């Protein structure tokens, strides 16, 4: 927003970016992610465990987010080195959890069953996979590729909207009251990024309003500021900062917003009200 | 209650071949009853899923591992279907005034 | 055979020596990674500060 | 009565902090933060330096312990002491955050703000700062009027959702057994009792 | 000869490599001491600003 707006602003590279895990994960294109490999592996002509864990070791082996268990795989098939930490995985009956088989005749004995709740549960069985020795209506889709696509949509409906997020963190594993861990709390703050998101606010300008919006709700501090008459938007902004008399490091003009830096509407906000107060009374 | 008693069927090993028997079916029967069905064919569904080859219907054999992997898989699907009824039916009563 | 061994030798010791000088080199940017990134770190403090 | 017990564990007395003879005190016994094998960070005064480190010496102890110049952070004054929005902090950084969280907690305030997120912190405890009158205090109030509170979130993402018509989302982050489930009842409870 | 031959282009591929590498490795030095004076230079208007 900063560069679309044109403002004097330099590039922070803050270096917070779990990208390269997430395409590992989810991405289908390109280098096969752990999601992709599963979906390429969910059929049943030859792949087991073992053959899964070997062809996804020999695709993404090379990927920084990866190593192995320890010295052996004693508890675990692999590692993915996550934003929070490293998560010790095991390969065993992954493939029947992505297919998720059920049988076909007690299906249809259960969505005939002659109670009514049991009937209204399995009410659609036309969505059940269970076959042995690639589209089918789109009907064939696995619980990864089925998790995905509810994501997707959850992710694609939060950017549309303002998130606030609510940053929680756990004292220590112990559910002791009172008993903060401060090695524990230490790499929450990293990975959270409660320290990165702090210096955004200060050096940045979180608060931006549209020079319009920004008129109508701040002309009633300098009413004898703007000529009585039409005028510029963007001129017109210039003539009620001058009259404030704001400093020139607390906003920052563009080229269809006003940035402004944390805490100078706050100040606005109170003397806007203060001066209709008497109106409002 | 019928989740609760999916799974409680001991299972044995034939010693001749290699296929699932359940010589006590009370815990079948309980599920039947519960869940409303017949228990003849849960126990033939269960024991020798009829299922196509590719031309004609065919008995498929199950052995008792692959018997306690369908009752699992099952009993976890009609959690989840129970699961998406409940939250239906919350969605439902919560989105019906406006 | 003299002529061709001869100049393996100094093939081979440039490369003895291109290897001590590797490794010495080496040294000279990762001993400088220490230093750089300790200036980029008192940096980085300095810029936040 | 339960409004003035809960109050404790919402708001901070100012009156123990305005002492510019404390602050001039502290700025000349020169104090900063340094690693701990036991407590992340703990205080320590700044000595003469030696090339690239400097000897310090532990307020707990008194030991004379050799730390780097990379690993000191800088404290900040007396006047930042359990502040209201961590924005505000004169020396950001991990052990001032670290000991400022610490404070808040042990204190019993579990909500800081941090520039446009608030932080929270499991108490694993009933904290009496969940009633009706609570509720009814933050109603109509804006971020910087109230002590850090998920109402005083809730309440805010209500007011930008009317004022400028766009929708909200009160996600909340962080690992197994956070509060993430307390917070979501807490934000559906209170958007319940205020915008009936 | 055509086999000690051989092993001195080996050989030769070898310290040939090495010198590729040395010139990667030098050209990280040059381009670090290069960045390390721009942090340094970057610190002395800083310490004093
Ligand atoms: N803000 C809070 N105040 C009091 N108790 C809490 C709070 N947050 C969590 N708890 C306690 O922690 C326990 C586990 O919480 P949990 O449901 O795991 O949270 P989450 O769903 O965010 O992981 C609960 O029994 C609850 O009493």
């Amino acid at each position: 927003e900063y560069q679309r707006e044109g403002i004097e602003w330099n590039f922070i590279d803050f270096g917070l970016d779990l990208q390269p895990c997430i395409d590992l994960i989810e991405k289908p294109a390109g280098p096969p992610g752990i999601l992709a490999l599963l979906d390429e592996e969910c059929w049943f002509p030859k792949a087991t465990d073992k053959s899964f864990v070997e062809k996804v070791m020999q695709e993404q082996g090379t990927h920084p987010k990866f190593q192995k268990p320890k010295q052996l795989k004693d508890k675990a098939d692999f590692c993915i080195i996550h934003y929070a930490g490293k998560v010790d995985y095991k390969a065993d009956e992954w493939l029947m959890k992505n297919m998720d088989p059920l049988n076909d005749n007690i299906a249809t004995l259960l969505h005939q069953s002659s109670d009514k709740f049991v009937s209204e549960l399995w009410k659609d069985v036309d969505r059940i996979i269970g076959l042995d020795q690639k589209t089918r209506k789109g009907m064939f889709r696995t619980v990864g590729q089925l998790y995905k696509e509810q994501l997707a949509k959850l992710m694609a409906t939060l950017r549309n909207t303002n998130p606030n997020f609510v940053r929680c963190i756990i004292p220590n594993h112990e559910k002791k009251a009172g008993k903060l861990d401060p090695h524990l709390v230490l790499d929450q703050l990293r990975c959270n990024g409660v320290l990165e998101g702090i210096r955004i606010c200060r050096q940045g300008f979180p608060n931006r309003v549209v020079f319009q919006e920004f008129r109508q709700r701040y002309e009633i501090l300098t009413p004898n500021s703007i000529p009585k008459g039409f005028m510029d938007g963007k001129q017109a902004c210039v003539l009620m900062i001058k009259a404030l008399e704001l400093d020139s490091n607390l906003y920052r003009i563009g080229q269809s917003k006003v940035f402004f830096r944390a805490g100078v509407l706050a100040h606005l906000e109170e003397e806007r009200d203060l001066k209709i107060t008497d109106v409002i009374i | 209650s019928g989740v609760l008693q999916l799974g409680n069927i001991v299972f044995k090993k034939e010693r001749n071949t290699d296929q699932a028997s359940m010589p006590d079916n009370t815990a079948a029967q309980k599920v039947s009853h519960l869940l409303g069905i017949n228990v003849t064919d849960f126990t033939r569904g269960i024991l020798t899923p009829r299922i196509k080859v590719g031309r004609d219907y065919v008995q498929k054999a199950q052995t008792k591992e692959q018997a306690d992997f369908a009752i699992e898989a099952l009993a976890k699907a009609t959690y989840e279907r129970m699961f998406r009824w409940l939250v239906l039916r919350i969605n439902k009563a919560l989105d019906k005034t406006k | 055979m003299e002529d061709s061994v001869g100049c393996l030798e100094t093939a081979e010791e440039v490369k003895r020596k291109l290897q001590k000088d590797l490794e010495g080199l080496s040294q000279r940017h990762e001993e400088k990674v220490a230093a750089y990134d300790k200036l980029e770190k008192t940096k980085t403090r300095l810029q936040q500060e | 009565m339960a409004q003035q017990a809960a109050d404790k564990y919402l708001y901070v007395d100012k009156n123990f902090i305005n002492n510019p003879l404390a602050q001039a005190d502290w700025a000349a016994k020169k104090l900063v933060w340094v690693p701990s094998d036991k407590s992340g960070f703990e205080p320590a005064s700044l000595k003469e330096e030696v090339g690239e480190e400097a000897i310090v010496e532990l307020v707990e102890n008194g030991k004379k312990v050799k730390v780097n110049k990379d690993d000191i952070q800088k404290m900040n004054p007396p006047k930042f002491s359990k502040v209201e929005d961590m924005a505000e902090l004169t020396c950001l950084n991990e052990a001032s955050v670290l000991h400022n969280l610490k404070e808040r907690y042990y204190s019993g305030l579990i909500y800081t703000y941090s520039g446009l997120f608030c932080v929270v912190i499991n108490p694993y405890k009933n904290l009496p700062i969940y009633s009706e009158e609570i509720v009814e205090m933050y109603k109509g109030k804006k971020r910087h009027e109230m002590p850090p509170h998920i109402y005083a979130i809730t309440d805010t993402a209500y007011r930008s959702m009317m004022q400028d018509r766009e929708d909200q989302s009160i996600l909340c982050t962080g690992e197994s057994g956070a509060g993430k489930t307390e917070n979501t009842k807490k934000v559906i409870q209170y958007l319940a009792y205020v915008a009936s």
